[PDB]
């Protein structure tokens, strides 16, 4: 009855009164006489006690009593469905979602009401009110749902268009005062946990074939009380994790945005960080870090801003857990490896032409090339709210803290080490996602990170050194001296020293210091379809610009040279051996430019 | 990468790395760094201790690949372990294209075996192969060791005491230039064979009530895995039948089966295929599985060593885990009194409320 | 009703698939 | 709620440090070397092992 | 009960014939090899014609006048369409009773008149469109008024039939999709031709209005999590029906458009379905090797049986015209299936 009440209000809008025109049924065509002929179908009316109409494969059936809603005037306005709502769906209760299309019905004139006055100024009144109206009658009903998805998919279709703090509001409020103190909300969340947990039990690689559409369809309809258990089973079991990321493939919008929820439930829930024992951290950050990393490399409609926001936000005050999230999302999606072990040659080749950057990185089993796209979309995510310069400083800043904690020192230097890997590879995949003027625009320029925040120069020239030598490189304009002017150098203390020496150390890198030209050639002939693309476009021309580089840079030192104990003291004091701690090209670098700079 | 410290090829330490292994034993350590030089080794260490690993990263070492040139000869006792030390040649060898390995033994068309060797896209510089088959092609000429510098003999006990396997492994060794490297590896070298955290519980109940009480265990505890102990193999076999029925993936393994079945199944549960396997004793010792956490005991063992070497298979290498036992007849206590006062253990009884299930984790 | 259903629902029911089905 | 109510900008992060000269009166001499690795390296034969030597 | 026992004996001993075609003498000769592919199979609208195309490039056509195949003439015909390509769809046009439109997955459509006195297929006419544009689907109005061609990306053309194929109109995939890489998996017309149901692979379906020959986007809604295998109207025309490739077969009601009616026993993907010409029960081939019969009014299991991996991709279509399905076989060979003493449901 409510249905016959409200469906003329929602014709009105939504508009299906032009597309009524499409239900017609199929003239009966044959063949006479070798011509074409066609004829109607022939049915005929019966007249039954059952409500429902129907069309039992020749005939219709329809209720007899034919005036029964004389009595019944539909809606004219979303004004009186509010007034008559009242009335009707607070008696039928929770028990609304026994009909799904009603839920459908009502989503959709919320929509096309939402979606009315897009342009006028009164929408957050509408807004205001299609969230009450939500909270107050439809969400306990689609909490009641069976293996049903649209439905869940339509009422999440509406609920888009709210602030994303009232989402979660109403999903909380759900879970915990909702569920118990109401017999049939409880007794169907009852019911999918404990299905959910059943199916946890057998998931195997041998069965997922239809195990994965059945956690689907579980998880997509009712999904804020059947993912716990999920989320649990993954918190503590090894091979479920995989399973679960390989499973996320399939469940619509609603299912992401709750699944992200109970990320941050789990991730805020009161408990300790550490283990027990001593100052290991505990057994289940790495197995939700691992579960996160997985979720932004597999599913890329996972929206997992607010998630950052948490890292951008909980790192202020050092917690643990935003440091392990950083380091896996970074080293699994990004593909960063460290420079931990490298041998000399990988080394070497670690910083010359392309192409034979590109197969050291593939031989010391780095894949940041393979995945560009996803890089850049979690760059993206990051881009947003200009987090980058306040992760950088905040990264520096923290590993300094860490340094004056108290400790065992055999966990002291591993924890200041691991920062300081974290922290460069962080660096090297922004330098990696990030360039043109995007970077300039949103990696804070030189002079403000030199003489305001106080960084150490190594770390600072480590992020601008290859921009300002492609600046200096092409734009034959700017100079060196006038592009990094007005810098303090505060730690350096530039008095007894040449600042030609100083910016002519630490402007330059290996790259441009050392002509092999061995590798090159061995990379030719090991390379010798169409040959490999002509053996990578006759990788030589690299080569050939890189002879040209060496020349030019030879003719700079030469004069320089010719310019260049006090400073011998000062030079190794402020010079080579703050670059030489650094990571081991910058220690091979200040070996080459001790030779071929001096007499 | 503690195999870094051993200074060898970069491209078999990333073929070690991509193999998991990350800090050498004691075994390795103490061989590796002098068989490098060449010398001969009579190695006596516990099994699975990674024995193979250290004569494949010598020989991996010591080869400088010579296009159809047979340097390397490593002579075993059956087909299967044939296949694994070939298998284990391949996992070593993931970044040496150029060296080839390839293995023999019997059951094969020995025409099949000299046509790859005669084929350049197959000639091996590495062969693993049984004493018998090889000799077959050494005597007929089918293969050639004019060159051969790195013999290696594993399980050579059962090589030595076998006079068939010796006989064959001295024409095999007389077919070989005699200033070569050699290797003898067996966890076995008696006298007489150049300069060389567990969670123990147990259920007193009567048979007729077991299949249920499973079904409801099977049912509650949260595992990974479950191991079902039988003492018959009829038992075993129609319990699988059963839970399989029960919607319970579940594999069973035990003897009056051919081989290969086992192999099958033993290998495919370990891969993580089935969340249930059953077995009688015959896994009792020997097997290494690291992801079991909850463990049945569905009928008790006769003697207490029988039972902790069941319950060996849960805990690996020190972790956690949980272990829950059957009593329905009197021998049952008996070894259930016994195992207390020989393992200073309390095995309490199960009680009805369940346990925490971080107590197992 | 309301007593049934609530019990049914808090601790619920183990629905026999091969229980008793067999022995030995 | 709580974790969303943490003030995050640009001007928080600056937490100045402590400038290089350190007064004079295993763990501290590893920090006070650390520190002091930057402004008077060549002043460090005096370590030796022992408490540092000003 | 009565579709049941009608369902059980249509898979008897007898009421079943192999319809003869190549392969089948073929795998008679050699089994008494790799299957090739059948690539689609549509009737003609009066029931009374058949064509499909294997993959090997030739297309049969069967000229029906017998149940078991008896006296049905049989023009086999040589790879059509070129020799490097082969046929992928085909339409039966309506409008007369012996043209017959088909694609090959190049820039060419061809228009063919089968004749059933000879053997000889004649081409009649070729279509040409922009040198890169590879169109794969053709399809006609259910009344003969427009033609439809579609790629897998950004290009569908609507021609006018009646005024000699003049080409009406046109539209770029990507004002369509408005998303990352869709590509079109399959489309289908309404009951008369005034709408075009699409269902691209992202998820989405969409409306687009063909009234007067200008093509317009209606309406787009999120109907799967998976891209969209097949989409079959009712013939009654009152719920459309979508099966999905994520596990899930939904009705539509066609008044509202709002989801009426869900199978649920499914747990595999779908890769074809069809409804009998009373809109009474509804055929699911699921990739598990396995075909489904179901209620449309109820939504109850009432058939199921398996394929036994015996020609992995199967084909299932209903008569037009009689309650009769052809079923693919054992090794990519089609199987008739009758009851000989009912042409219709209700007569049973």
């Amino acid at each position: 009855v409510f249905e016959y009440l409200l469906n003329p209000l929602y014709t009105s809008m939504t508009s299906s009164g032009e597309s009524k025109d499409m239900a017609t049924a199929l003239m009966i065509t044959r063949i006479d006489n070798g011509i074409l002929a066609h004829k109607p179908r022939l049915i005929h009316k019966y007249k039954t006690h059952e409500p429902f109409e129907s069309l039992e494969l020749n005939s219709s059936y329809v209720f007899y009593y034919s005036e029964w809603n004389s009595n019944l005037t539909p809606f004219a306005s979303v004004n009186d469905l509010f007034e008559n709502s009242h009335i009707y769906l607070s008696i039928i209760g929770p028990y609304l979602g026994r009909i799904p299309t009603l839920l459908s019905k009502i989503s959709r004139i919320g929509v096309a009401d939402i979606q009315k006055n897009h342009g006028s100024e009164s929408l957050h009144v509408t807004i205001d009110k299609w969230i009450d109206y939500v909270r107050k009658f439809i969400f306990p009903a689609t909490s009641l749902l069976q293996n049903n998805p649209i439905a869940t998919s339509e009422v999440y279709e509406l609920m888009k268009f709210f602030p994303f703090e009232k989402r979660y509001f109403i999903y909380n409020e759900m879970m915990t005062k909702l569920s118990q103190d109401i017999l049939p909300l409880k007794v169907s969340f009852n019911k999918a946990e404990r299905e959910a947990k059943s199916i946890l039990k057998a998931l195997s690689i041998d069965t997922i074939a239809k195990e994965s559409r059945r956690f689907a369809k579980l998880i997509s309809t009712n999904p804020l009380a059947s993912l716990v258990p999920a989320v649990k089973q993954i918190e503590n079991y090894d091979k479920v994790s995989e399973l679960v990321v390989y499973t996320t493939k399939y469940f619509n919008d609603f299912a992401y945005d709750v699944l992200q929820f109970v990320l941050l439930l789990r991730l805020t829930y009161n408990r300790p960080a550490v283990q027990f024992d001593g100052v290991n951290q505990a057994m289940w950050v790495q197995r939700l870090s691992i579960f996160i990393a997985g979720l932004a490399k597999n599913c890329p409609n996972m929206d997992i801003s607010n998630i950052i926001t948490y890292i951008l936000k909980t790192l202020h005050n050092g917690n643990i857990i935003a440091v392990s999230i950083l380091k896996e999302l970074i080293i699994t999606v990004g593909g960063i490896r460290d420079l931990n072990e490298v041998n000399m040659k990988q080394l070497l080749m670690l910083n010359s032409g392309s192409p034979l950057k590109q197969y050291a990185r593939h031989l010391i089993y780095d894949f940041r090339d393979d995945n560009s796209v996803i890089s850049s979309r979690l760059t993206s995510f990051f881009t947003d709210q200009s987090a980058i310069s306040e992760i950088i400083l905040l990264l520096y800043t923290l590993n300094l803290k860490a340094n004056t904690q108290n400790s065992h020192y055999k966990i002291l230097s591993t924890r200041c080490d691991e920062m300081n890997t974290l922290l460069w590879s962080f660096i090297e995949l922004i330098k990696h996602c990030l360039k043109g003027k995007a970077f300039e625009e949103n990696v804070l320029p030189f002079v403000e990170l030199n003489n305001r925040f106080h960084l150490s120069t190594p770390w600072t020239f480590h992020i601008w050194r290859d921009y300002l030598d492609n600046q200096l490189n092409s734009n034959e304009n700017f100079s060196i001296d006038e592009l990094i002017e007005g810098a303090e150098f505060s730690d350096v203390d530039l008095t007894k020293i040449s600042k030609d020496l100083f910016t002519t150390f630490w402007r330059l890198s290996l790259y441009d210091i050392h002509f092999d030209k061995s590798l090159y050639d061995e990379r030719k002939n090991a390379l010798s379809k169409h040959l490999i693309q002509n053996q990578i476009k006759d990788i030589l021309v690299t080569g050939i610009s890189h002879q040209r580089a060496f020349k030019k840079t030879s003719e700079f030192i030469s004069e320089k040279s010719n310019v260049w104990e006090d400073q011998i003291k000062i030079f190794l004091q402020n010079c080579v051996v703050p670059r030489v701690l650094f990571s081991p090209s910058d220690a091979l670098f200040s070996s080459f430019f001790i030779f071929m700079a001096f007499r | 990468t503690g195999f870094k410290d051993f200074l060898l090829k970069p491209e078999l330490s990333r073929a070690i790395i991509d193999c998991g292994f990350e800090h050498p034993s004691e075994v390795q350590q103490h061989t590796i760094p002098q068989s490098i030089h060449g010398t001969d080794v009579l190695c006596q260490a516990k099994s699975g201790l990674g024995k193979t690993a250290v004569f494949v990263l010598s020989t991996l070492q010591q080869l400088d690949p010579v296009p159809g040139e047979v340097a390397v000869v490593v002579i075993c006792n059956a087909r299967e372990l044939a296949y694994q030390i070939r298998n284990e040649y391949l996992r070593f060898s993931k970044y040496m294209p150029d060296v080839k390995t390839a293995v023999f033994y019997g059951g094969t068309p020995i025409s099949k075996d000299a046509e790859l060797l005669k084929n350049k896209d197959t000639a091996p510089h590495i062969v693993v192969a049984t004493p018998g088959r090889l000799k077959a092609l050494v005597r007929e000429k089918y293969i050639d060791l004019s060159h051969v510098k790195n013999f290696v003999i594993d399980e050579c006990d059962k090589v030595l005491e076998e006079l068939d396997m010796r006989r064959d492994v001295q024409e095999i060794f007389r077919a070989t230039p005699r200033d070569k490297q050699v290797m003898m590896f067996s966890a076995t070298l008696s006298q007489e064979i150049q300069n060389p955290g567990l969670q123990q519980y147990y259920i007193k109940l009567e048979e007729r009530e077991k299949n249920r009480k499973l079904a409801q265990l099977l049912d509650d505890l949260e595992f990974n895995q479950v191991i079902i102990f039988v003492k018959s193999t009829t038992r075993a076999n129609e319990l699988t039948k059963l839970l399989n029925a029960s919607n319970f993936p579940a594999i069973t393994v035990h003897g009056h089966m051919k081989q290969e079945e086992r192999i099958a199944r033993y290998k495919a549960f370990k891969d993580f295929e089935k969340r249930i396997c059953v077995s009688t004793d015959v896994f009792g010792r020997g097997i290494d599985i690291e992801r079991i956490n909850l463990a049945i005991n569905y009928d008790l063992t006769n003697e207490a060593d029988q039972y902790l070497h069941r319950v060996g298979r849960a805990g690996r290498f020190g972790t956690k885990g949980l272990a829950i036992s059957f009593v329905s007849s009197k021998e049952d206590e008996e070894v259930l009194a016994k195992i207390q006062e020989r393992f200073d253990v309390k095995i309490a009884e199960f009680p009805e409320e369940g346990i925490d299930p971080s107590t197992y984790l | 009703l309301e007593t049934e259903l609530e019990e049914e629902s808090t601790k619920g029911v183990e629905n026999p698939l091969a229980m008793a089905a067999a022995l030995s | 709620n709580n974790v969303w109510k943490i003030p995050t900008g640009l001007d928080k992060i600056e937490q100045e440090v402590k400038k290089p000269e350190g007064v004079y009166e295993i763990i501290r001499q590893w920090q006070t070397l650390r520190f002091l690795r930057s402004r008077y390296l060549f002043d460090f034969d005096k370590v030796n092992e022992k408490t540092g030597v000003d | 009960s009565v579709t049941s026992k009608y369902l059980q004996s249509t898979f008897s001993k007898g009421n079943t014939s192999h319809i003869e075609d190549k392969r089948f003498i073929h795998v008679s000769s050699r089994s008494h090899i790799t299957p090739n592919e059948i690539l689609s199979l549509k009737f003609h609208v009066s029931g009374s014609s058949m064509a499909y195309s294997r993959m090997d490039g030739s297309l049969t056509v069967w000229f029906i006048k017998d149940a078991s195949f008896d006296k049905s003439v049989e023009v086999y015909i040589p790879d059509c369409c070129g020799s490097d390509k082969l046929a992928t769809d085909l339409s039966w046009n309506p409008t007369s009773l012996n043209q017959i439109a088909v694609v090959s997955n190049s820039s060419e459509i061809s228009l063919l008149l089968i004749n059933e006195k000879s053997l000889t297929a004649s081409k009649l006419r070729t279509l040409s469109l922009g040198s890169k544009t590879k169109v794969n689907t053709c399809l006609y109005d259910p009344l003969g008024n427009w033609l439809l061609a579609a790629t897998k990306s950004e290009k569908i053309y609507l021609f006018d039939v009646k005024k000699d194929h003049s080409s009406v109109c046109s539209l770029n995939i990507s004002d369509i999709s408005q998303e990352d890489n869709d590509v079109v998996y399959s489309l289908a017309w309404s009951n008369g031709g005034s709408h075009i149901f699409i269902g691209f692979k992202s998820g989405y379906l969409a409306i687009l209005k063909a009234k007067h020959g200008i093509l317009e986007v209606c309406t787009k809604i999120k109907a799967h999590t998976g891209p969209i295998t097949e989409i079959k109207m009712d013939p009654w025309g009152r719920n459309f029906i979508t099966g999905s490739i994520d596990g899930n077969c939904y009705v539509w009601n066609m008044k509202s458009l709002c989801c009426e009616l869900i199978i649920n026993d499914l747990n595999s993907a779908v890769t074809t379905l069809d409804v009998c010409h009373l809109g009474k029960i509804l055929g699911i081939c699921t990739e598990d090797e396995m075909v489904y019969f179901y209620d449309l009014n109820s939504g109850n299991l009432l058939h199921s049986k398996s394929l036994a991996n015996y020609k992995t991709d199967p084909v299932l279509k209903f008569y037009p015209d009689k309650s009769w399905y052809i079923m693919s076989g054992k090794n990519d060979t089609l199987s008739n299936h009758f009851v000989k003493n009912e042409k219709n449901l209700i007569t049973y």
